[PDB]
């Protein structure tokens, strides 16, 4: 659990910091990209760090902001086509309950972002209610 | 027979403003309506079971979000239980700190805060702002666009910007498909004006957050949250939606925030009969459940409904503020056209400019108002040194700075060049060093020379249908001659992964150093406290052109 | 009283027509747009844009939504050739492409104020033109600065009063211009 | 090859005004000067012996006036030992009542007041300024003149400043020997507008008192004091002079105030290497000393010498605090032209505005600038609607009100019926009925028919010569058919008698009602507590020309 | 003594407010004035009253304006002509320290405006030191 | 160099004349007005208007004060016509009247920005129509809202300038063109 004393991460504790492919702050350099030594696959932020910013923010007395960043470090083990459509299908009028059911399934069971999971389920019986499932409008 | 004096007062500009009377029925009324909910709270078994005199089986998706994510219940009910006044007269009294006022304004219900900062008028409500603001720096936020989506003048122009003194820049386009090619200008010559600022292209939710993904963008903003069901529905979106999205841009090591803004509700034909006001309460609360750091308020894009109404104009303060206290990132609009007149809109921007919010204006025009794609800004390229004069003559800092015309040119023209060997680099439609040059000396598209929409639009479409990431635009820059800012561009890659900048307020200022609200916690303490323009900042904002030595 | 609602509108089996959707008040409790421009003349012109290019034009009125972006996509849906045109009765324009997303599309007009007679014709002939799959050059941006200082209050009025007419789950109505 | 950016920027109005770098040597240098004495105090035998760093041994006037008359000796030293940070956190503290305040800031030293001040930014100035204005209801004060000294136009413009709302009018000379012509017009006029309000006619000090001996005045506003002993004596007074002049006018039953501004020494060669701040902040106390009630400050006419360095503005803000902070009524300038920007202008007009004081502009023009005799005004005619849109948006009472076109020209025509008869009874150059009906519909003295001047000066000088009294002008009206507006002159000459009229802030509202900061003590406590605006005035602020009801 | 509890004097106090023929604010009517029976030499404010209004200044925490009513209290009783004589008398160098010094005599025994005599005196003292008595230039 | 001291300039013989009275720098340290008319044409014009009229013009440089208004009246009270005309380097100018108060006169030019030679040929003239004891009619009010925005800081300035060659006690000097 890292706090505000020790942020910037950056500045504070470079170290922490370490990538998905697990290449070095400083590893992404002009050349490394030129040389292919890093690439877009090495670019991405980790749930680790992901994890350690909602820690601060917490201790920096913003929960809702830590929350935000909990879930965020379960998505960045979703592809990038697999968030847009789970974003779409929350969307009004675009599911059905089971279909989010379905998506909270996957979000768990394939990725283990309970979660997202638990959200989209808390969304799917909403929507129930309020009527933005498909057929409703 | 007509009086002369009414005659000249008829052809007054401001006289082309639109105006109405209050239609509290259909909620054409800036504030303190009287639909609107008087302020409760009641929770059992740590679930609010009414909130704001609705009972929760009567909840939309709205109240459900809000009651469940956005109120901290533990104080709810001692908040709820204090007087008004005296809080909203904590909010501006210099001896209670901001540390105190957070743990008691994130526990209040929409309709508590907003009663609070009823009680205040547009005085007390800048008291109250400059201690509120979360970072403790104030900054600017500025368009750059322009009515051809031509790529040579938004790479000119945001080098400008960025050398004036913004720290967060906005494009958007006229022609959708156009949309990778002004993302990749504005962020290109932005880092040429100054490594660090932070670019974002306000397009369609999903589209948006590809153009993030694919890397040709530094944050989102215009992730928008409505203050009722069905407008949050023909806005195409529910809490949940939004809030999954804010999640997923995070997931990417992307900054954002939600934007909002007092009469949209109106604007869209469903206030539910509430205030403005009361509406945008929801909203900055569906922005706190969210978890979303910031968020862009101040009526916005829809400045024309609560201007047009009595108190309009205090009432966008009044929201900016709710923002603030609610310990939320602002960036407080002043970014709208609403009026023909000079002194009106110059009222409106004080209310931000003087005590300072994170980012005064979140669009505040980069080129003059004809090229400004979101149908002109509460200031322009034009006003430019009227900005700088202000500054000087109330000792306030408005973000910005006085530039010299071989410094822009300069900048304007390397960032010309730069998005030039971009476009030869990645096999795009050429950048002509005739269009280097206008772009260089443009005071906007007028002076551009006329581009091939139809080749652009498509090489923009392949840009996305291919997936070309900015790598690409690195190598461009890296084989182009222009390694300084490949490496600049890498340097704000490696931001993402940090994640330092996806914290209330951030920004990145010197060299990629992150400022936010978490390093750079405003402490504002009434006279001689907190933020104060001095040193060689003061020095920066004193040195206008035009002034003279008397000796 | 140009315009009569002849049954549920059926999607479109061939490819050489555009749908022009139209707001619920669209020629009824509204009979011009924000600046005056008659909405009989206004469809007229789209119409002869369309065809103007050789393609039908099927004309609907959608009451699910008063919402310009959602009138154009149920629009689309029923289009034969998936490009639809959606017009507020207060005059702002969308031309839709099925399977585009809803605020998505291929041109807008989001400045009602600015819209002339012609301006209608063009954008007839540029969906028309799309529905042909062909790649038209864009209608011209047309961008007045003052446009919502002057007429943002008027626009929210109009589109209060039209969403009055709004219906949920009443699927869209083909239409006989008379 | 030119930046085409620059070129539009370098048109603009903002680039004509005149900007200069700070020369601290000739006080050149708006406040917080390095040449500023720092604050000090020794008293002995109820004497102070030195005052700011100054020995009593080389005391000038000024410093002999202030050290004698203008400081609480008794609780001098006391509050020289507080911290001026302390203080400055006071000032602005919504919950320091102005009751606990006064006995302090009365008791503090020129350069112990002005540090104080000195600490704060303008948000915390205006904060200060709603809890330390002496009335605790704001007013507005107007310009009524035009180029021609035309008696018939200066009658109708001041029946409509009264009409919309102006409590305090003041006109002048082109042509002094005009002076009489004018001030009755004036009085004429106002009280036709709205009688109460008070007149007054600035000339060079001994004709202006002679001519409020004669009856032609409620009040005199321009009784000048200055900063520095050798432009005081280029002034042509001492403190001792207009000491004697402002007792003098007291003993005759009028309201009166001095009128000083920062610049002056300056502008008049003596600055003696102080900054404005702290001259203006000697003769803020020198009008203390002689028991003046209030003053006229921030800058005034000589607006041009801080507005063109540094601070300027922020300094102006800042003398009107200073004056209000020492318990003395404000008329806060507003009155003079200083920038060819509205943006510029509007944003000087809002410190004084948005806190209101008891005159918001001492000086706001009721007739087009060209009209404007005092060489133009910060604001003039042509604004009116603008000021009261800006009411409306913000909530604020800027002392003024929308008006019907109808009702103006009725008011118009009333007080040029009304004074030609006042010159047809006291056999005066005649005023025909053409110009009448043109002063009922004139927007400016270039829709007035030509006068013979050379006539009407000698009339106005004989008025002066033979001692013609106000009676004259009561009479003439009376025999005129003007029974209505002769009592309402002599209602006027009624609070000469009584006295009330001539403490702190009064002017007379409603039935002959006065209103200072005696029966309408300032009682800010921060939010919902003070002047509020609401009920029927913030109805009457509302009801704005084009407000279109939505249906 | 006059307090702000008395004020405003028109309102609460209007007997208080009679000139020395014992006429009182009412008297002040068009008609009276037409008929002559009210002239302009009833019209002037007498020292009784400016020294309620200093009293009531006093009350309300301003004594320099209370001061400032007492000296004009008594110079109601000067000439305006006088007033005029005296006020220029004051302005830089036009007069002498004898002048002055006369001028003080006279408001004292003439006028018994014993205030507004010592002003003139310190004045007198202060011109000579700070040169501004006449050939002073 | 168009102007040369004479010695003390004594009380005015005949009511004939009509005297300028400039300030210490007018022709030395400044020679053009405010908007950059030149001294010397000021001054030709003035004395033009004066003669034109059919009275004698003498010109004197005063000492004692800066101030427009002493300068004047510095001027006044030498003058045998008892009329005089006060002008500051910067180009301010009042047509005073022996007798009147120092701040007080008879025509007063507050902008000097304003002022062509076509004015100062007026100024001279009514100036000289004044010593006829005649009744002129004042010259056209001239008035420009802008006049200090643009002016008043340079005004200040150069005021300040020729402040600094003002001699206490010092009488006025005759001068010749
Ligand atoms: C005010 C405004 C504007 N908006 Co919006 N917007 C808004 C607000 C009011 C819209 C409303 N539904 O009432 C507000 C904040 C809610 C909004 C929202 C959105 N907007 C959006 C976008 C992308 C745009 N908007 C602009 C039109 C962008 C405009 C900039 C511009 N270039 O004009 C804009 C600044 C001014 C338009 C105006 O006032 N015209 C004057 C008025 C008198 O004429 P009007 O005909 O009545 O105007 C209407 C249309 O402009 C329409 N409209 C506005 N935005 C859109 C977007 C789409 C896709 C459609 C079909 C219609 C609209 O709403 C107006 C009022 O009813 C845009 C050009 C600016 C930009 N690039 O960001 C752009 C369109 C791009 C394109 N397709 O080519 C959103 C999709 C953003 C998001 N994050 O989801 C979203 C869609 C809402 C919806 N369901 O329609
Ligand atoms: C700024 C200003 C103005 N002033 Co004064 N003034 C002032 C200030 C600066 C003057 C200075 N001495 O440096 C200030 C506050 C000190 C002042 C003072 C006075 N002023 C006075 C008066 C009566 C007038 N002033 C105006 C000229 C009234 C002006 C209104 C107008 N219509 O012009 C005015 C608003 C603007 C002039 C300006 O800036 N022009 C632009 C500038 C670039 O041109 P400039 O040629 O250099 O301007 C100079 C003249 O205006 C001169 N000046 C100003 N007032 C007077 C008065 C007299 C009698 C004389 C001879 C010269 C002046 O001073 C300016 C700078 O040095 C006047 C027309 C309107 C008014 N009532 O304010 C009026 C003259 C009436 C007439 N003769 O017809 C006082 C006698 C008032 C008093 N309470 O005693 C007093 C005289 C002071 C003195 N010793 O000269
Ligand atoms: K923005
Ligand atoms: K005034
Ligand atoms: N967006
Ligand atoms: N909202
Ligand atoms: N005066
Ligand atoms: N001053």
């Amino acid at each position: 659990s890292a706090r505000v004393s020790d942020y910037p991460l950056a500045n504070k504790h470079p170290e922490w910091v370490k990538t998905a492919t697990n290449k070095t702050l400083d590893d992404f350099t002009l050349e490394n990209v030129l040389s292919n030594k890093v690439t877009a696959q090495d670019m991405r932020i980790t749930p680790e760090t992901l994890r350690l910013q909602a820690s601060i923010a917490k201790d920096a007395g913003r929960d809702r902001l830590a929350m935000n960043f909990e879930r965020a470090a379960e998505l960045t083990a979703v592809p990038d086509d697999r968030i847009l459509e789970i974003y779409n299908a929350l969307r009004p009028y675009r599911s059905t309950k089971e279909e989010l059911l379905a998506i909270a399934d996957d979000l768990e069971s394939r990725y283990q972002a309970k979660i997202c999971a638990a959200f989209v389920r808390e969304a799917a019986t909403l929507y129930v209610e309020r009527k933005k499932l498909k057929g409703d409008d | 027979m007509r009086s002369k004096r009414f005659e000249a007062l008829a052809k007054r500009p401001v006289n082309q403003d639109g105006f109405v009377k209050e239609w509290i029925e259909e909620g054409f009324i800036a504030m303190e309506s009287p639909n609107d909910p008087k302020p409760s709270i009641k929770i059992v078994n740590g679930a609010v079971t009414e909130l704001d005199g609705k009972p929760v089986s009567d909840f939309d998706l709205i109240d459900h979000f809000i009651a469940r994510y956005g109120i901290n219940l533990n104080r709810a009910e001692e908040v709820m239980a204090m007087d008004s006044v005296k809080l909203a007269n904590m909010l501006c009294d210099p001896n209670v700190k901001r540390s105190e006022i957070v743990p008691l304004t994130t526990a209040m219900t929409p309709a508590k805060i907003v009663e609070v900062v009823s009680h205040m008028n547009v005085v007390e409500m800048m008291m109250a702002m400059q201690k509120m603001r979360a970072r403790r720096t104030p900054s600017q936020q500025a368009h750059v666009t322009n009515v051809k989506d031509n790529p040579v003048q938004i790479a000119a122009d945001a080098a400008e910007g960025a050398w004036r003194g913004f720290d967060e820049q906005e494009t958007t386009v006229a022609v959708a498909r156009y949309a990778p090619f002004n993302a990749i200008a504005l962020l290109v010559g932005s880092q040429v004006g100054r490594p660090g600022v932070l670019t974002q292209c306000s397009l369609e939710e999903a589209t948006e957050l590809k153009l993030g993904m694919l890397g040709h963008t530094c944050y989102a903003e215009t992730i928008s949250v409505y203050g009722t069901e069905p407008v949050f529905t023909d806005g195409d979106d529910t809490p949940w939606s939004k809030g999954f999205l804010a999640s997923s841009y995070a997931s990417r090591g992307l900054k954002m925030r939600f934007t909002s803004g007092s009469g949209s509700e109106v604007q869209m034909g469903y206030a539910e009969g509430k205030s403005m006001l009361y509406l945008e309460a929801r909203c900055i609360y569906i922005t706190k459940a969210a978890g979303v750091q910031g968020l862009q308020n101040g009526s916005v894009s829809c400045i024309g409904v609560p201007s047009a109404v009595p108190s309009g104009i205090r009432a966008v303060l009044a929201e900016n503020l709710i923002c603030s206290s609610l310990d939320l990132e602002c960036a407080s609009s002043n970014d709208q056209t609403f009026t023909h007149s000079d002194m009106r809109r110059t009222a409106r921007l004080l209310m931000q400019f003087l005590p300072g919010t994170d980012f005064i204006s979140s669009g505040y025009s980069a080129v003059p108002n004809y090229d400004n794609m979101f149908a002109g800004s509460n200031e322009d390229a034009e006003d430019f040194d009227d900005y700088n004069v202000i500054q000087r003559d109330l000792k306030v800092d408005g973000g910005l700075r006085p530039v010299r015309e071989e410094d822009v040119i300069a900048i304007r023209n390397k960032a010309a060049r730069a998005l030039q060997a971009v476009f030869a680099g990645m096999g795009l439609p050429p950048i002509t060093d005739e269009e280097v040059e206008a772009a260089t000396y443009a005071h906007g598209s007028k002076d551009m020379p006329e581009r091939n929409i139809v080749e652009d639009i498509k090489f923009a479409q392949e840009i996305i249908n291919k997936n070309r990431n900015g790598l690409e635009v690195v190598k461009a820059l890296a084989q182009g001659g222009f390694t300084d800012v490949a490496q600049d561009m890498l340097n704000i890659q490696k931001a993402k992964l940090t994640g330092d900048y996806l914290h209330t307020s951030a920004i990145i200022v010197g060299d990629g150093q992150v400022l936010s609200a978490v390093n750079d916690v405003n402490d504002y303490a009434g006279p001689a406290t907190g933020y104060r323009l001095q040193g060689e900042r003061w020095e920066e904002i004193k040195n206008i052109p035009g002034a003279l030595d008397p000796n | 009283g140009f315009l009569t609602e002849v049954g549920e509108a059926r999607q479109g089996t061939q490819q050489d027509e555009v749908i022009i959707a139209v707001g619920p008040a669209f020629g009824l409790a509204q009979t011009v747009n924000i600046v005056g421009i008659p909405h009989k003349s206004i469809l007229r012109e789209v119409i002869a844009g369309i065809e103007e290019e050789g393609i039908k034009a099927r004309v609907i009125r959608c009451f699910k939504s008063s919402d310009v972006a959602f009138v154009a996509v149920e629009g689309n849906r029923l289009s034969g050739s998936g490009i639809s045109i959606g017009i507020q009765s207060k005059g702002t324009t969308v031309i839709h492409q099925q399977g585009l997303p809803p605020l998505s599309n291929l041109e807008l007009f989001p400045q009602a104020p600015l819209l002339t007679l012609e301006t209608y014709r063009q954008i007839g002939k540029n969906a028309a033109r799309y529905a042909k799959r062909e790649s038209p050059q864009p209608v011209p941006t047309l961008n007045d600065q003052m446009a919502r200082p002057k007429y943002q209050a008027k626009s929210a009025i109009l589109h209060i009063k039209e969403t009055k007419y709004v219906v949920t789950g009443k699927n869209p109505q083909e239409l006989r211009v008379a």
